[PDB]
RNA sequence: CCGCACAAGCGGUGGAGCAUGUGGUUUAAUUCGAUGCAACGCGAAGAACCUUACCUGGUCUUGACAUCCACGGAAGUUUUCAGAGAUGAGAAUGUGCCUUCGGGAACCGUGAGACAGGUGCUGCAUGGCUGUCGUCAGCUCGUGUUGUGAAAUGUUGGGUUAAGUCCCGCAACGAGCGCAACCCUUAUCCUUUGUUGCCAGCGGUCCGGCCGGGAACUCAAAGGAGACUGCCAGUGAUAAACUGGAGGAAGGUGGGGAUGACGUCAAGUCAUCAUGGCCCUUACGACCAGGGCUACACACGUGCUACAAUGGCGCAUACAAAGAGAAGCGACCUCGCGAGAGCAAGCGGACCUCAUAAAGUGCGUCGUAGUCCGGAUUGGAGUCUGCAACUCGACUCCAUGAAGUCGGAAUCGCUAGUAAUCGUGGAUCAGAAUGCCACGGUGAAUACGUUCCCGG
């Protein structure tokens, strides 16, 4: 956890990008590399393509995500298994 | 180590010792009990939008005559091998070998 | 009023020697001296890894001693003062004064 | 079997330090950066001036530095000019008032550095090492030194094995502290890789501690 | 009228001040049974008058610094025992015998390099 | 000890009482270097003891150790190249060692949810010639001159 | 003594009967008893049904019991339903407080598997 | 010395007819009781006949190496040595003493050093401990070389008690064609003696005879 | 014949959970190195970004870092847009300094080549440094002597010692590198100086060395004394030495450390650094964001916490040492259940702060059970550091309460203030210790002996 003190953390240019997809209407899928941002409420019914080091998995912002970091929704390990 | 790992260091040292002042302020605002909380929020943007290689805490200490990032010592500025080398031929004043 | 100094030394031949010469001029300067009175010595101690691969256990250890005398003077007649500082004393000695 | 530094075992004991001022913990590896670049400059601009130690000393707001040299009119030079030439750069590299003093070795093939980096530098003008090595044992035992060991390693007249070898002439007892040893080291650049050339020099014990 | 003597142990320091006149035994403006809530430290800091019979007799007056209970104890212990030498001079053969006068020098080793302890070597496998 | 053979030390005889061997007991059952700790259940144990020997803490506890101490013992040597179970007699304090070693043993795997209790218990078991200390003293004899060949 | 937690309390301190209760800790136990006005270290006898009661009515302030099982069901199929990195390793069954998984994560394993 | 003088001395005594030497035959008298018998015949005309000699080499300023190992006649031979202001070997015979002269003389600095040390201070600056080492060293030193310290150089003239029991001695000198004079018992061989004296070499009053007796005629040849 | 090598002992490891390292597997990458003892809490005295060498993608090409040359600009300072950021595109100031007044030195940008740059290969080309046998007692030489000679002797033999330590014997006599000693620390006393340390006798007290005062004592840190088989007895070649005793704070190199001979393993390190050769040069170099080094079917090593009553819990209450502190240590007071927060004193520090040591002791409780044992895991809610705690920080509160009931074969450590147990501090460090390096508290058991095991 950040702070109470403090608010929760966005990276200002996917704040103004978000800002500006959701005033603009919807549209193709936000790229950004900001997996350490929190999901803020103004963000709901938006597709997000994260990146996990080499691409970008896109998550469709839920209501139930906000207040989690993006990166949270975009794995960058593969296991899949020892078989 | 390469010397574009020294460059980065005087690089960093450079942004850190130059951005010192607003980034002290920036965090006094954040952090100040019973502040607006519009002048927090443009506060935390602010410090976010100042160069990365401004915050002291990206600093890595490095032996000052070969570069090195590991076995540090702050009283000496030097690895421990610089500062072995050094303290036997008694280049270091008051450094001598211990024992108790 | 009076007049404390401290001196400090990495080597404790060089800070007796300095501190005689400071006790002496005082008494000699008709000021009333107190004694060296030595306060503890710090020794502070390093310990680093001789082997620059592989060996950890294979270390030595080093130690800066670092000693303190105390010199205060409480009769400062100004007969004294200004020979204190003109008097200038070994390189490895630092001289703090206090009034 | 590793051995432990001759001249830093005796530190305080027999030998005293090549720097001897005094520093608190914030201008203490202030003032061994400043010094080692004195000393590197130093080296650098004097490798003919057959130069033996560099103390430095910091007084109260200057810095000190005595050079024990074996050719002191060479580091002077003539009008003794040289030597303020020198100074004032290592005014500006320690950032405070220099000062600059000369003290001659009179007899330099007593003095370990010198004798490593006359070695050093035969071997890097191709003589054979083993005539060199001889040599200076030679003339240090002539010249009153109670014993000497000059060993040199590595790769020597150019093989392809790499071994060392040394030669003692004399009394060197490194176990007793009270021994005054002067030991130093030198690397010669030869076409085929570097080679390292170790002196100890015995001159007799001292009997009555640092004085 | 009064009789000084310094004890040690591992690293106390007990300064006793004999008189004669009666039995107090006090230990830094403490009685003796309220500074060592042991017993055997109790037995132990009074062993020499036990032994050279003078328990009644004398006035003591104990500052100790440093070290643990035991320690403390023995730091006394050893000061009454000094103290009692200072005060008779003849006591000092019985004294001796019963190894009071022993001032024994053993002290916490050191921790050293590669150990755990001052002797403890780490576990060691092969296979 | 194998150029010098060295000897023992000797410790200050017991704080209350004044026995030796019971500050020999008292350091054997001391587990971490906690000597009040079992300094305590000792003193509690023997007074416990005697109440129902009606005897000395120090006689009762004396009684119940010879009745303990045995007097041969089997021993694992390599004489003319066998693994030779000797059975030899033991020496005075081997013998004393053994036990106080022995007792205390039994006494801490009894467990009787105390430790002064179980002590008090099985020395007062083993006063009147019966317990696990006793039966362990009977087994070593029984070991040991089960094999009388080698005498 | 029976709870507004369906269980039964034992026959021990109160302070530490109350604690048999699922979601009841020592803290939250202290608290009841200080709330209900009984000592902890009176046994679950003693106590007029009337104190039962009236520390059952406290007890009853707290999400504790069945109610506290179905909350922390439903909490963890909150993170294996959104998809988050939480929700996949409580989905494999491994450490989601970021432990080491190259060896001893046993609890979150079981036995040894060859 | 005469007859007389000798025989009331017993030098006619010697060892057993069990233990005798091939070459010593001409010497010897006879026997009695299974005892070889010395002839003093022989014997005053070749001890004056040495004498002789040595009171030439003394008196051409030789120096002169009295040599006798037995640990009854040590002091009368380092005695001997005192009266006549000549050097000695009284303890056990070092190998190389004459060959190896040079190591000797590192032996003789060394002994000098310590003493000269010891005269001159710095044991207070030495540990307690090291400076009582210093005197045992000093102390063993001379117990090995306090006769010798001042022979400067290799010997003119060798004395030599017991020759068979000092064999290594006379094997030097005559390496080194220093002259050999001997009491010479039945037992020895007696081609290293450049002049021997056939005697007993054991008894204290026979052996105390010839070291007075060479001694007065040192110093006689000494006085001029 | 020696060594915790075995034995005699005490406590462990091997089972459990967790921490950590390695192998393996997986992966876009899981950077590289270390591999029987002598690799495996190792290089790393501390990977969220940085570090970082690895991966994906975006970018640069005389370059991130150095000198040189030409051309054009003072340097720097405050902003806007685009971009994940590197980087691109955008205004007023400045016009400083020095001038034979050209210009220069500083710095900036562009252009052109010499070049830079490489944590790229080789530790089977090297220096340096280190491990290891091993603090094991050895390794040799000069001269002499013996032998045609290769060589031998010394260095073997008899005793003795921690020791090639020493004494006898002996063609050996000596010396060198080692052994020992010199050095540091510790145990007693003395002398000197008494602050910020001390408080015996004194007066005054708010009962606080606190304040007059005291220089005694503790202590602080300089100097010096002291232990030498010196003394006694016995054994022993009358020797070396050994055994015991006296005195003494200390007795037989008092305890501990530092100190590691000639050499061994082509042992370790080209990734600290340096360096021969080779290799790369719009890339194997350089910049940036995100990811990885933290994966997880398993195997091994080193640890921590446990399985409890010699204990757990609550209340009360004693006794340490050694350290650190200026972008630092941070009191008192207030707020918060708490991690902490707010205000803010003092301290470059025998003064102030970290900072109440915990085992212990007293009183009460639990009564042998998976428990008032154990704490894993997990849910929820928080604090702090930091641009930023998703991957992947520490800590707190509430809840949750796995395994575990003493661990097979086998194996490790330790001979005294030692093992065991109990806390404390420090280095690295914004934050991040169960590791490492130090400190003190409590405090044992046993050693008949050298037959065996391992090593010399
Ligand atoms: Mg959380
Ligand atoms: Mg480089
Ligand atoms: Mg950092
Ligand atoms: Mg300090
Ligand atoms: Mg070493
Ligand atoms: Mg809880
Ligand atoms: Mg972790
Ligand atoms: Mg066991
Ligand atoms: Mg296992
Ligand atoms: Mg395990
Ligand atoms: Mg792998
Ligand atoms: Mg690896
Ligand atoms: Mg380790
Ligand atoms: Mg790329
Ligand atoms: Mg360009
Ligand atoms: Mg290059
Ligand atoms: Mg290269
Ligand atoms: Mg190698
Ligand atoms: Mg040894
Ligand atoms: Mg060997
Ligand atoms: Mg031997
Ligand atoms: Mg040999
Ligand atoms: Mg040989
Ligand atoms: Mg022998
Ligand atoms: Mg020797
Ligand atoms: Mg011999
Ligand atoms: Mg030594
Ligand atoms: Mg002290
Ligand atoms: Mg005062
Ligand atoms: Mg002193
Ligand atoms: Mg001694
Ligand atoms: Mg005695
Ligand atoms: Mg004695
Ligand atoms: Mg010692
Ligand atoms: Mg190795
Ligand atoms: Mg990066
Ligand atoms: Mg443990
Ligand atoms: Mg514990
Ligand atoms: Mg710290
Ligand atoms: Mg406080
Ligand atoms: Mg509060
Ligand atoms: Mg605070
Ligand atoms: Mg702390
Ligand atoms: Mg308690
Ligand atoms: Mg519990
Ligand atoms: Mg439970
Ligand atoms: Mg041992
Ligand atoms: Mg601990
Ligand atoms: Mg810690
Ligand atoms: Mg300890
Ligand atoms: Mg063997
Ligand atoms: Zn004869």
């Amino acid at each position: 956890p950040r702070s109470l003190k403090k608010g929760p953390f966005i990276d200002l240019h996917l704040l103004k990008k978000v800002e500006k997809a959701v005033e603009s209407g919807d549209k193709k899928p936000l790229r950004t590399w900001s997996r350490r941002s929190t999901i803020f409420p103004n963000m709901i019914g938006l597709t997000i393509a994260v990146h996990n080091g080499r691409q970008h998995v896109p998550v469709f912002v839920t209501d139930e995500m906000v207040g989690h970091k993006l990166g949270e929704f975009a794995p960058t390990r593969t296991y899949r298994g020892h078989a | 180590a390469k010397q574009s790992m020294k460059a980065r260091e005087v690089k960093r040292v450079a942004l850190a010792d130059k951005y010192f002042a607003k980034r002290a302020e920036l965090k006094a605002i954040i952090s100040d009990v019973n502040a607006s909380d519009e002048d927090r929020w443009n506060a935390v943007l602010k410090l976010q939008t100042l160069p990365r290689d401004s915050s002291p805490s990206r600093q890595r200490n490095r032996c000052r005559q070969t570069g090195r990032p590991h076995g540090f010592l702050r009283k000496f500025g030097l690895s421990r091998i610089k500062v072995r080398e050094a303290a036997m031929r008694g280049e270091i004043p008051g450094l001598k070998k211990a024992s108790w | 009023q009076r007049i404390r100094i401290r001196l400090k030394a990495f080597d404790h031949r060089l800070i007796d020697q300095a501190t005689a010469e400071i006790v002496e001029t005082a008494k000699r300067t008709g000021a009333q001296v107190r004694g060296p009175i030595p306060l503890p010595t710090r020794k502070e101690r390093f310990t680093v890894l001789i082997s620059p691969h592989v060996n950890k256990d294979a270390r030595d250890q080093y130690e800066i001693r670092t000693h303190l005398r105390l010199v205060d003077i409480v009769e400062p007649t100004e007969k004294t003062v200004d020979a204190l500082m003109r008097l200038d004393l070994a390189a490895g000695v630092d001289v703090q004064i206090s009034l | 079997g590793q051995k432990v530094h001759p001249n830093g075992i005796r530190l305080g004991i027999v030998k005293p330090w090549n720097s001897t001022w005094f520093a608190n913990t914030k201008e203490f590896a202030d003032n061994l950066d400043s010094d080692f670049k004195v000393r590197q400059y130093l080296t650098k601009e004097l490798a003919k001036a057959s130069v033996s130690r560099i103390v430095i000393e910091r007084p109260a707001k200057s810095i000190r530095v005595t050079i024990h040299t074996a050719r002191p009119g060479i580091v002077i030079g003539k009008k003794g000019e040289d030597v303020e030439k020198l100074r004032k750069v290592v005014a500006d590299i320690a950032g405070v008032p220099a000062q600059i003093n000369i003290a001659e070795v009179r007899k330099p093939e007593l003095d370990a550095k010198l004798v490593a980096d006359s070695i050093t530098s035969q071997l890097e003008r191709r003589v054979m090492f083993r005539r060199a090595m001889k040599r200076a044992v030679q003339n240090a035992m002539r010249l009153g030194a109670k014993g000497i060991k000059v060993e040199v390693s590595g790769r020597l007249g150019g093989a392809e094995i790499a071994r060392t070898e040394w030669y003692r002439e004399g009394r060197v007892p490194l176990h007793t502290l009270r021994a005054d040893i002067d030991y130093n080291t030198s690397e010669a650049h030869t076409t085929y890789g570097v080679i390292g050339v170790k002196v100890w020099i015995f001159k007799g014990e001292i009997l009555g501690g640092m004085a | 009228n009064q009789y000084y003597g310094t004890g040690r142990r591992k690293s106390s320091a007990a300064r006793v001040f004999i008189k004669p006149g009666n039995g107090k035994i006090v230990i830094n403006q403490r009685s003796l049974e309220q500074y060592f809530g042991r017993e055997t430290a109790r037995m132990v800091v009074r062993q020499p008058l036990e032994l050279v019979d003078m328990v009644e007799k004398l006035d003591l007056y104990i500052t100790v610094k440093g070290g643990g209970i035991s320690g403390q104890a023995g730091a006394i212990r050893h000061g009454i025992t000094r103290a009692l030498m200072e005060y008779d001079e003849s006591l000092r053969s019985e004294l001796r015998k019963a190894g009071f006068v022993t001032r024994d020098a053993r002290q916490v080793e050191r921790k050293k390099v590669g150990l755990r302890k001052a002797r403890r070597r780490p576990q060691f496998s092969k296979r | 000890p194998r150029r010098r053979v060295i000897g023992q030390r000797k410790i200050l005889p017991d704080p209350k009482f004044g026995s030796e061997l019971l500050a020999k007991f008292v350091n054997i059952l001391m587990v971490d270097g906690k000597k009040s700790t079992a300094e305590s259940i000792v003193y509690s144990a023997l007074e416990t003891l005697a109440q129902r020997s009606g005897k000395s803490e120090l006689e009762a506890f004396e009684v119940a150790l010879e009745n303990v101490r045995p007097t041969v013992e089997v021993k694992s040597r390599r004489v003319g190249g066998s693994t030779y179970q000797v059975p030899v007699e033991v020496r005075p304090v081997r013998r004393n060692a053994l036990a106080m070693r022995w007792i205390v043993e039994a006494a801490r795997k009894r467990g009787d949810k105390s430790m002064a209790l179980r002590l008090a218990n099985e020395l007062s078991d083993a006063a009147e010639n019966k317990g696990t200390a006793v039966k362990k003293r009977e087994d070593v004899h029984r070991m040991a001159e089960a094999n009388k060949a080698f005498a | 003594a029976r709870i507004a937690g369906i269980n039964i309390p034992d026959h021990k301190h109160a302070v530490i009967a109350l604690t048999s209760i699922y979601g009841v800790g020592k803290t939250r136990s202290k608290a009841i008893l200080a709330a209900a006005g009984i000592a902890e270290d009176v046994k679950i006898s003693e106590l007029s049904e009337g104190q039962i009661d009236t520390l059952r009515d406290e007890v009853a302030k707290f999400v504790v019991e069945g109610d506290l099982r179905r909350e922390i069901s439903m909490s963890i199929k909150r993170l294996m339903d959104l998809g988050c990195y939480r929700g996949l390793r409580h989905r494999r069954g491994l450490p989601v407080r970021g432990q080491r998984t190259k060896t001893n994560a046993r609890t979150r394993k079981g036995p040894r598997k060859p | 010395v005469s007859m007389r003088d000798m025989l009331k001395a017993g030098v006619h005594f010697g060892h057993q007819t069990r233990y005798w030497n091939p070459k010593m035959k001409p010497f010897i008298f006879g026997a009695r009781n299974k005892v070889h018998i010395i002839n003093l015949e022989k014997t005053v005309p070749m001890f004056n006949e040495a004498l002789a000699e040595l009171n030439k080499i003394a008196s051409r300023k030789g120096k002169i190496l009295f040599v006798g190992t037995k640990r009854a006649a040590s002091e009368a031979v380092k005695d001997a040595a005192l009266s006549c202001d000549q050097f000695f070997v009284n303890h056990r015979w070092l190998g190389g003493m004459l060959t190896n002269w040079k190591t000797v003389r590192q032996s003789i600095k060394r002994l000098k050093d310590l003493e000269t040390q010891s005269q001159d201070g710095t044991f207070d600056k030495l540990t307690k401990k090291e400076a009582l080492m210093r005197t045992r060293e000093l102390e063993k030193l001379e117990n090995s070389l306090g006769g010798i310290k001042d022979m400067g150089g290799l010997p003119d003239a060798l004395f030599v008690i017991d020759a068979d029991h000092e064999h290594i001695a006379i094997k030097e000198a005559n390496n080194l064609g220093i002259p050999v004079f001997a009491i010479v018992d039945t037992n020895s061989d007696p081609d290293g003696v450049d002049f021997v004296i056939p005697g007993n070499d054991d008894a204290i009053r026979a052996v105390t005879l010839y070291l007075g007796a060479v001694a007065a005629t040192v110093r006689e040849g000494r006085s001029q």
